[PDB]
């Protein structure tokens, strides 16, 4: 292979591997945020579910 | 002129009209926590893959 193949073919290899660098860093920081504040779809764990509440007229007033 | 209810009416579910206001917070419910960020989009294949260290899929 001549150099100009291998030079241009390093610089592909670079890009991508410096993409996933960044995207991996993002990931971790992603997570931080979002396992301490709840506020993201990960670490959304469960509460009950509002459905299957009763909200008709009760045998007494008072609930 | 009083007539005794035939049997099953007392059971009945009537209607009632009155000048009284509907209650608006019954429960006295503080407001409710606003609901998290809704994810929305077009889904897309991952960017170069699983990323998981050496593999480029
Ligand atoms: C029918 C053929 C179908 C076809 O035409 O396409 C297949 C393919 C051509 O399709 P292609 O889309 O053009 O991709 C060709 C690119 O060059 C290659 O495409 P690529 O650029 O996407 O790279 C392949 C890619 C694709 O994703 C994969 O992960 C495929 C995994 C390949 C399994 C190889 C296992 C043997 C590892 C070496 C031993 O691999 C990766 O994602 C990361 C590299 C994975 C390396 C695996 C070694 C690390 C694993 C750790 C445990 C093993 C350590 C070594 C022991 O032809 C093949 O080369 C076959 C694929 C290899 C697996 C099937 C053959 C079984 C070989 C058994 C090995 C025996 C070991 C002896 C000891």
């Amino acid at each position: 292979d001549g150099p100009e193949k291998n030079y241009e073919r390093t610089m592909a290899i670079l890009q991508i591997e410096a993409e996933k660098a960044e995207l991996r860093l993002k990931e971790l920081e992603v997570r931080r945020l979002m396992r301490a504040r709840g506020d993201g779809p990960w670490f959304h764990y469960p509460t009950i579910d509002k459905e299957l509440i009763d909200h008709s007229p009760k045998a007494t007033p008072d609930n | 002129g009083w007539v005794r209810p035939d049997l099953g009416d007392l059971s009945k579910v009537t209607k009632v009209k009155t000048d009284r206001p509907l209650p608006e917070n019954p429960y006295h419910s503080r407001a409710r926590p606003e609901p998290n960020p809704e994810v929305e989009g077009d889904l897309k294949p991952a960017r170069h893959g699983s990323r998981l260290f050496f593999w480029t899929m």
